[PDB]
């Protein structure tokens, strides 16, 4: 198998 | 906009990475050897330290690094795999204690996660919870000063 990214977190909360 | 905390999935285990020095660091208890998947194939571990519990991958997309802290406060931030933060109180090298406990669950898959320090820099991964009934009071986690070391 493989590990696949799902998601992302911003820590300072920016947004796009 | 990019993200220095990824939340990464196996076939059976969800859990978090977080990309510090250029590297994507996460469990070996979750990763194992596998291969990080990337638009071009699959992308293997630049490190894996069964011993730390410790893997990493190049950085992928849509990421950016986090710094590793140089204040030694002792005063951490636990962020979940659902951006909650947790203040956590290092105990010693490797391991803090929340400043309220949770539910077990709260923390759930979000092992690989950071430990900030007031500054936001990375303090460690965390590990894994220390749990007594069901009730998460404490966490256990690998420092930044490893995987520092593993980059060498
Ligand atoms: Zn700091």
């Amino acid at each position: 198998g493989s590990v696949v990214i799902v998601g992302r977190i911003v820590l300072s909360g920016k947004p796009a | 906009v990019e993200g220095e905390v990824q939340i990464v999935s196996t076939a059976t285990q969800t859990f978090l990475a977080t990309c510090i020095n250029g590297v994507c660091w996460t469990v070996y208890h979750g990763a194992g050897t596998r291969t990080i998947a990337s638009p071009k194939g699959p992308v293997i571990q630049m490190y894996t330290n069964v011993d730390q519990d410790l893997v990493g991958w190049p950085a992928p997309q849509g990421s950016r690094s986090l710094t590793p802290c140089t204040c030694g406060s002792s005063d951490l931030y636990l962020v979940t795999r659902h951006a909650d933060v947790i203040p956590v109180r290092r105990r010693g090298d490797s391991r803090g204690s929340l400043l309220s406990p949770r539910p077990i669950s709260y923390l759930k898959g979000s092992s690989g996660g950071p430990l900030l320090c007031p500054t936001g820099h990375a303090v460690g991964l965390f590990r894994a919870a220390v749990c007594t009934r069901g009730v998460a009071k404490a966490v256990d986690f690998i420092p930044v000063e490893n995987l520092e070391t593993t980059m060498r």
